[PDB]
């Protein structure tokens, strides 16, 4: 049964869902998208804000 | 023949419950990393001595 134990993250068992999802997450883009919520607020931290966006 | 324990010269001083890893010549030698582990000794030994301990 043993030859190296290249876990996966789901191996994980008391991993969260969204800490899953950050450690299987390659760019600091996508944590944001996963971490940041409002699309306002997730809009100005990408410094890409529409007028809707900046109204908002 | 599938055996759940076996009888390996010691590298070194080796304790009860060590867990073990390959050393030197192909010697039982206590370790702490996982992924070196091949089994945890049952008995205690000294260095040319065999230990006695489960695979898992």
């Amino acid at each position: 049964r043993s030859k190296e134990i290249s876990i996966e993250v789901e191996d994980i068992k008391d991993a969260g869902d969204t800490g899953k999802r950050l450690l299987k997450i390659n760019t600091p883009s996508g944590a944001r998208n996963i971490i940041i919520e409002n699309e306002d607020a997730k809009a100005l931290i990408n410094g890409e804000t529409t007028n809707t966006n900046k109204k908002n | 023949y599938p055996l759940a324990a076996w009888q390996v010269i010691a590298g070194s001083d080796i304790k009860v419950g060590d867990n073990l890893t390959t050393g030197k010549d192909g010697t039982a030698v206590p370790t702490d990393d996982p992924s070196t582990v091949f089994g945890y000794a049952v008995e205690e030994a000294q260095e040319g001595q065999l230990v006695t301990l489960v695979i898992s």
